[PDB]
RNA sequence: ACCCACUCGGCACCUUACGAGAAAUCAAAGUCUUUGGGUUCUGGGGGGAGUAUGGUCGCAAGGCUGAAACUUAAAGGAAUUGACGGAAGGGCACCACCAGGAGUGGAGCCUGCGGCUUAAUUUGACUCAACACGGGGAAACUCACCAGGUCCAGACACAAUAAGGAUUGACAGAUUGAGAGCUCUUUCUUGAUUUUGUGGGUGGUGGUGCAUGGCCGUUCUUAGUUGGUGGAGUGAUUUGUCUGCUUAAUUGCGAUAACGAACGAGACCUUAACCUACUAAAUAGUGGUGCUAGCAUUUGCUGGUUAUCCACUUCUUAGAGGGACUAUCGGUUUCAAGCCGAUGGAAGUUUGAGGCAAUAACAGGUCUGUGAUGCCCUUAGACGUUCUGGGCCGCACGCGCGCUACACUGACGGAGCCAGCGAGUCUAACCUUGGCCGAGAGGUCUUGGUAAUCUUGUGAAACUCCGUCGUGCUGGGGAUAGAGCAUUGUAAUUAUUGCUCUUCAACGAGGAAUUCCUAGUAAGCGCAAGUCAUCAGCUUGCGUUGAUUACGUCCCUGCCCUUUGUACACACC
């Protein structure tokens, strides 16, 4: 046949990032839980979700593009 | 025609380790128990065996 | 000199074989395991090799005598069956000629193949038996090629990471051809489905048709293949299965150490021809009758009316039968199979045309039809797959099949006006009548049909008639090209197709060569079907119009058959 080719450079993946995650969430002094970063208005994600913080922007994740509620 | 008839045939592929051979059979059926079609093939001429008599006596009549 | 009979001794031939032999053959090659008349000579697997050496003869060239080491499983004989020949004798055939027809070869274009060009211009196939073939008419698809972009649809097993999260997705932006979260920014989401690794799989129009199956094509427009009982032979084998004659045919007659059979040919089956005989039909049609139009009128002639009624089956349809067997007669013949002529017949060339089709062969073609397949290759920056765009169409040129023409047996214009084989829409947009609108192509509104019911009497084309043009590249011819409309489609640019005006080429019958064909055939003519969204200059069939010339031969070419040679048998590659 002739096999290879290519001017370099191949394309990477997704690493789809680690972090030790949900902090987002303040409890005081024994023990008042208070959320942090607002939750989803529609009914296909019950308020457990959260929307992320862009600029303008915040975006339900789980609504998997769904949706721009934004404040 | 008669092969329409009277033979049946069968091709199968046996398929093995070193290559895969053909299977081809033919088999065909006594046509003088065809039970529903021809009793024979196209070619067959059965001529009937004639009596034996015995002729002369002169003329004669019998009354029923 | 000749003739006849016998007899010695010669050169040979014939026929047999008691007999001999591995046979071919042999009055000796006989009288040999039932082995002895006398005597001479030579051989003891094949090469090495008639070589080395010594002796001897010769002017020489060379003669006579004449080893070994080493190597090797065969070399050799006669006969059989094959296969093959550049021999010989017969045949058979419009993929052969004869006698002719219509042509291709010249031209314009259509279309395949080469070549060249190219990012790529995917690939198979190259004498009949590659080149309008792969049903191959590719705008996406198809698609295999080229420029790029995603995805895994990487089974299962072990191992690793890992609920503090193995992994999945994404809006906007950037990015991109792109409203691909491809990738990146950002930071939500998902929850054991993945991800990494090894192993093992898997797909692949990747290779290999010279590893295979299956299918196909070719030999083959051919006529060959085998067994029982008998004959010959030690045997493989042979004869039967053959000089001739005959046939499309190993089809038969006949000849005959053969007799009588089976496969293949024939038979058989399918289609086209004949049935006023049989069974029927509002999904086929006729006559009568009503209801009714037109012209005549003297009753007539010509129409209308999916059931206003009666009757029939000629025409149409398809079931069951019948028919033909080359019949009768006459020629010719080995008075045999047959062949020829006349009469009759729907039919008398295997009735015409097909389907089927023994044994065997080919390194024919096909892995690019297959979830048929071995092995090889590749498998995540893929040769998997999909998405965007290009390409198979590219153009100094060589080859093949084709279409259209070079006009007056014509072109054009009006007018007559006649087929057959087909096909059509359900979970759908197929075949389309009629009415309008439109110069046209087309549009629009309705409509019949899952169909002998409707499209469709498919009112098809050549052809027929009355005109116009008048031999002038002319009004023959219609390539090339401009401009406009419209249809299929997501898409029409490299112009899918259709219409209109214009533009108006080559080609004045074609060198050497070469193709096809014998009666409803050739040729001319259009149609339906396949393909198909759209596209036939292709194909498969179909009907319409309808000839000239053979009814022969072996000259060319191709094949088959005997005979014959062989040291070939992996068979002249
Ligand atoms: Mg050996
Ligand atoms: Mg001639
Ligand atoms: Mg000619
Ligand atoms: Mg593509
Ligand atoms: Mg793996
Ligand atoms: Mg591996
Ligand atoms: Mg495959
Ligand atoms: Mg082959
Ligand atoms: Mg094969
Ligand atoms: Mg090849
Ligand atoms: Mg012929
Ligand atoms: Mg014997
Ligand atoms: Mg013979
Ligand atoms: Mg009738
Ligand atoms: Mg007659
Ligand atoms: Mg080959
Ligand atoms: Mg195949
Ligand atoms: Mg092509
Ligand atoms: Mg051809
Ligand atoms: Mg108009
Ligand atoms: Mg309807
Ligand atoms: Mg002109
Ligand atoms: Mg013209
Ligand atoms: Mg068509
Ligand atoms: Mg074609
Ligand atoms: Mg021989
Ligand atoms: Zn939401």
């Amino acid at each position: 046949k002739k096999v290879y080719t290519t001017p370099k450079k191949i394309k990477h993946k997704h690493k789809k990032v680690k972090l030790a995650v949900l902090s987002y969430y303040k409890v005081d002094a024994e023990g008042k839980v208070t959320k942090l970063r607002r939750e989803c208005s529609n009914p296909t994600c019950g308020a457990g979700v959260f929307l992320a913080n862009h600029k303008d922007r915040l975006y339900c994740g789980k609504c998997h593009s769904v949706y721009k509620v934004n404040a | 025609q008669p092969v329409n008839d009277f033979i049946d045939t069968a091709t199968r592929h046996v398929l093995m380790r070193q290559g895969v051979l053909g299977i081809k059979v033919k088999i065909m059926r006594d046509p003088a128990k065809s039970r529903t079609g021809p009793k024979a093939l196209p070619d067959a001429v059965t001529i009937i065996e004639p009596k034996e008599e015995e002729p002369i006596l002169a003329p004669s009549v019998k009354d029923y």
